């Protein structure tokens, strides 16, 4: 009985932390990306020349 | 006439021949530029300061010098066939 | 001849008035009328010896005038016809 | 996939979505 | 489930309103019905202006506006809460499929046409601004994400993707065996979902850094049959799922994932045209040619 409280105390905080993780990780592909995808944009000006 | 026009209904502040200021809501004139300004205050102008209240003011268009705003003004598709109803789905055979 | 229609042909220029009172505007104008009833817009003022004012639209009676002032921006000879 | 084969689909299609869309077909025709 | 009928003929093409609280169904009956999502789902619009069968209908990302693409050669642009039709665009000589709207500003609108031409416009104008002229009909287009390019899918089975600023031809793709009747852009941008009448959806990595084999996922299940619909597709706001118009009467919703199947349902008499998500809520509505269009709960 103890433990499953235990357990319902440890696991929103493993879920809390884990979706943070993928978040940032998400947050971090999305910056990553958007300049990405620009610097072939820049690249297309570049081949414009 | 068409400048003049677009001011109509507004709140407008005049400045007579001697000095004077009126500032009022405006709803009439004339070729002679005759005015009605209509629930009007007298105004003159630390150096003091006043202001006095007259009603519904037929301005002569002699003494007018010029007139300014400032307020605002002291103010589908027909429904079709289409019905909505609950229904369930049916299956068919196979 | 007749130079009250030259002063319609100078819409949208710029301009100062002194009005006959010692009054002075200064304004960009549009509309004027056969009795010289002037409006101007972007309008700021300077009354005598008081400080300036600045205002959306001014609209001015014709017989209160005295000298405009035009801009060096004109020139003059298409006023000939 | 040939070249000659897609202007013969292509000449099949005009000729199919003309003739269904055709105005004489429309939902509101009523004949003479 | 709620049933909506009250169309006189096929109904072609649906759209949830961006705010999800209002719907758009128009079809063969040339008129655009407005429905209501909530409540007794009842009607209150007519729109009248077209002339012609409404190919498909789109709204801009706000919600105001609403595009009907119509084989009467006009694009109708009207606003939602008057009705009014706004503007008419009359540039086209032949039907216009299908249109698309752009997702950023300013309102760029891009058409295809069975004249072969891909026409961008906008709104301000009255005329065409750029013109692309493709060897044959052209049956579905809509932009990328960035608003810059536009993606065609037409008769001659490949994938062309044009770009506004060199005017010219950027990349093609292959794999499709027959006509690209529907195209659509997940919310991200980054993956087109492409339906063909060689029986299979496929989704395609439309970004700028993908290998040169860009057929990520491919999907079957749908069938086209002698009707030679354009049948649509459509992603889920999330992209977790896709769902695909089939003539078999059933209403295919596929996990992108798994690449199951997640539901198939069945009620529908003929060939559905369009399958649509509601943006919030987990609600679908399915269009179909027996003049009726059902929308249910789905978890």
């Amino acid at each position: 009985e103890e433990l499953k409280k235990h357990e319902d105390s440890a696991i929103p905080r493993r879920l809390e932390c884990l979706k943070e993780d993928v978040q940032r990780q998400q947050e971090r592909e999305k910056e990553l990306q958007h300049r990405y995808a620009d610097l072939l944009l820049e690249k297309e000006t570049l081949k414009s020349k | 006439s068409s400048k003049m026009l677009q001011h109509i209904d507004y709140r407008m502040r005049c400045i007579l021949q001697d000095g004077r200021i009126f500032i009022g809501t405006f709803k009439a004139f004339d070729k002679h530029m005759n005015l009605i300004l209509c629930d009007c205050d007298e105004f003159r102008k630390a150096e003091r300061e006043e202001k006095r209240v007259l009603g519904l003011v037929l301005l002569r268009g002699e003494n007018l010098v010029s007139m300014t705003v400032e307020g605002p003004p002291p103010k589908g598709a027909a429904g079709g066939p289409g019905i909505g109803r609950a229904a369930g789905r049916g299956i068919p055979a196979g | 001849m007749k130079l009250v229609r030259f002063l319609m042909k100078l819409s949208h220029e710029t301009v100062t008035i002194e009005l006959k009172n010692g009054t002075q505007v200064h304004g960009t104008i549009t509309g004027v009328d056969v009795s010289m009833n002037t409006h101007l817009k972007a309008v700021k003022m300077t009354l005598k010896n008081r400080e300036p004012v600045q205002l959306e639209t001014l609209s001015i009676r014709g017989n209160n005038i005295r000298y405009f002032i035009l801009p060096d921006s004109l020139p003059l000879d298409t006023l000939l016809v | 996939m040939s070249e000659e084969k897609l202007q013969e689909k292509a000449r099949k299609w005009q000729q199919l979505q003309a003739k269904r869309y055709a105005e004489k077909r429309k939902f509101g025709f009523v004949d003479a | 489930i709620m049933l909506l009928s009250g169309h006189e003929g096929e109904v072609y093409c649906c759209k949830f309103h961006p705010n999800g609280s209002t719907l758009a169904s128009a079809g063969f009956d040339r008129l655009i019905l407005l429905w209501n999502v909530y409540g007794d789902c009842d009607n209150y619009a007519t729109l009248k202006g077209h002339s012609g069968a409404v190919m498909e209908l789109h709204y801009n990302t706000d919600g105001s506006m609403l595009f009907s693409a119509s084989t009467d050669k006009t694009v109708a642009v009207w606003d939602s809460e008057t009705g009014e039709r706004v503007k008419r665009l009359k540039g086209h000589t032949s039907f216009v499929n299908s249109c698309y709207p752009a997702r950023r500003g300013p309102q760029l609108v891009c058409t295809g046409s069975d004249d072969g031409t891909v026409k961008l416009w906008d709104i301000r104008k009255k005329a065409a601004i750029q013109t692309f002229q493709n060897t044959y009909q052209v049956l579905a287009v809509t932009f990328n994400d960035t608003s810059d390019q536009i993606i065609s899918g037409g008769i001659d089975n490949d994938i062309k993707v044009w770009d506004l600023r060199q005017n010219k031809l950027t990349y093609t793709m292959r794999g499709h065996a027959d006509s690209v009747t529907g195209l659509s852009l997940s919310s991200e941008g980054s993956y087109l979902l492409s339906n063909a009448m060689d029986n299979t959806v496929r989704v395609w990595d439309v970004r700028p850094f993908a290998p040169k084999e860009r057929c990520v996922k491919i999907f079957q299940g749908n069938v086209h049959n002698f009707e030679k619909n354009l049948l649509r597709c459509s992603w889920s706001p999330d992209g977790s799922k896709i769902a695909a118009g089939s003539a078999d009467r059933f209403v295919y919703v596929w996990d992108t994932t798994s690449r199951r199947i997640l539901y198939k349902l069945p009620g529908h008499a003929g060939s559905i045209n369009e399958v649509a998500f509601h943006p919030d809520e987990p609600i679908i509505i399915s269009a179909s040619s027996d003049k009726r269009l059902y929308m249910g709960e789905i978890q």
